[PDB]
């Protein structure tokens, strides 16, 4: 199976770099160009690079937008591909993903990262608090992912084995804090009878909580 | 340098009917040694990666569904989507490879079903966000259509620090969801006993009331 896997994301001041990482498998890497592309929050996907294959002496080539700016590079004995970014701003703020690209023959990403999300800003990082919402034949919880920064934050209930029935509600900043709620839906045969819990983490904080919805 | 448009920005359709997309290119995608258009199109459902569909203008990737066509050649291309099912809400993006690669702006495609209503829980503050000295109180608007809602906030029987945020449309039931936040000091919150908000929305000329007292807590 073929997967890409991006790192690196994160918070970084005004002004100031970074570099990303994408791990792969599952097809033969130096065969491969890989291009990295970006995404502003609800804008459009926007290409910044590629690394050519072996073939092609591993050269790369940059949208306007970035070069001189940004550097891509590869690892050929592990199958990682990087992107340094310089002097980032505000704009720099995205999803940045890695794609695999050409083989010499096909045209076409064939695959792509699940993405890492960069925030270029001066606001410092600020953990989740985290509250648990608790009130048919059917009942709706939720937990409240109040005042954190920067995104994201990954929301699950009971470590993933509640899904369906679930909405995650997108983050809203205000006041230089994002908040965001999630609610799961479940028969009332089974809460609070058997227990529901939301997992929330905050990479950034590296912050990792279980919040039990208890019967008020 | 190459400029990729597409059209439209956004449409609606029902489940089964037919969906069509265009994509223009600022100069022929037609490489003329391999005779093919070095045009793509990939889909992104919401929170996802963009994910391939189609490439060399019509060629359908390996388990795409039979219902996506790609067509067109040199400056203009489509992207048909027959019987369209509620799993098909995404942005779609072309793009071209002629020359580096750049990506058209997306078209987002969102799926037209019958109203439905919302289904809308309230839920107080926890102790463990009033011992820090806050109050938020939620009321979750579940799985209505169309997507406008009007939400009200009434603290002993008058209106009203509120958040709002909307859900991506389901993409099983096409529905949309809601969570409106409201939030107060301790102090403030201590001064008033009912907390409702009030939801009016098209599939009925009654909002729908939840509501909590505090002293019943
Ligand atoms: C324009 C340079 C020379 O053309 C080719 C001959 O086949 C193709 C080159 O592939 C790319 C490229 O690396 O720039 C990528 C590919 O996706 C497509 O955009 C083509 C474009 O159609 C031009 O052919 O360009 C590359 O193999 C190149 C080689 O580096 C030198 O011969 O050769
Ligand atoms: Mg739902
Ligand atoms: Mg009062
Ligand atoms: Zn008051």
């Amino acid at each position: 199976e073929v997967k890409l896997v991006e790192s690196g994301g994160g918070l970084v001041q005004s002004g100031g770099s970074l570099r990303l990482s994408c791990a792969t498998s599952g097809f033969t890497f130096t065969d491969y160009y890989m291009s990295w592309v970006r995404q502003p929050p609800g804008k459009a996907l926007e290409w910044l690079g590629f690394i050519r294959n072996k073939a092609n002496g591993y050269t790369t080539e940059y949208s306007p937008s970035v070069k001189g700016r940004f550097t891509i590079s590869r690892d050929n004995s592990q199958s990682i591909l990087y992107l340094q970014m310089n002097t980032l701003r505000a704009e720099d703020s995205a999803t940045y993903y890695c794609a695999r690209d050409h083989d010499g023959y096909y045209e076409r990403f064939s695959y792509w990262g699940q993405g890492t999300l960069v925030t270029v800003s001066a606001a410092k990082t600020t953990p989740p608090s985290v509250y648990p919402l608790a009130p048919n034949s059917m009942v709706t919880l939720g937990c409240l992912v109040k005042g954190y920064f920067p995104e994201p934050v990954t929301v699950t209930w009971n470590s993933g084995s509640l899904s369906s029935g679930v909405h995650t509600f997108p983050a809203v900043l205000q006041s230089d804090l994002y908040t965001l709620s999630s609610s799961v839906t479940v028969p009332s045969s089974t809460w609070p009878s058997e227990t529901v819990t939301c997992n929330v983490a905050h990479p950034a904080s590296s912050t990792k909580v279980d919040k039990k919805i208890v019967p008020r | 340098d190459i400029v990729m448009s597409q059209s439209p920005s956004s449409l609606a359709v029902s489940a089964g009917e037919k969906v069509t997309m265009s994509c223009k290119s600022s100069q022929s995608l037609l490489n003329s040694r391999t005779r093919k258009n070095y045009l793509a199109w990939y889909q992104q459902k919401p929170g996802q990666s963009p994910k391939l569909l189609i490439y060399w203008a019509s060629t359908r990737e390996s388990g795409v569904p039979d219902r996506f066509t790609g067509s067109g050649s040199g400056t203009d291309f489509t992207l048909t989507i027959t019987s369209v099912q509620a799993e098909d809400l995404a942005v779609y993006y072309c793009k071209q490879s002629y020359n580096l690669r750049t990506f058209g702006g997306g078209t987002k495609l969102e799926i037209k079903r019958a109203d439905a209503a919302p289904t809308v829980s309230i839920f107080p503050p926890s102790s463990e966000q009033l011992t820090s000295g806050g109050a938020s109180v939620v009321c979750f608007l579940n799985n209505f259509y169309p997507k406008d809602i009007n939400v009200k906030w009434k603290i002993d029987g008058s209106e009203r620090g509120v958040l709002n945020s909307w859900t991506d449309q389901d993409s099983k039931d096409s529905t949309y969801s809601m969570s409106s936040t409201l939030t107060l000091t301790k102090d403030e919150y201590e001064r008033h006993n009912s907390y409702t908000c009030e939801a009016t929305h098209k599939t009925s000329t009654s909002p729908i009331v939840k509501s909590f007292n505090r002293n019943e807590c």
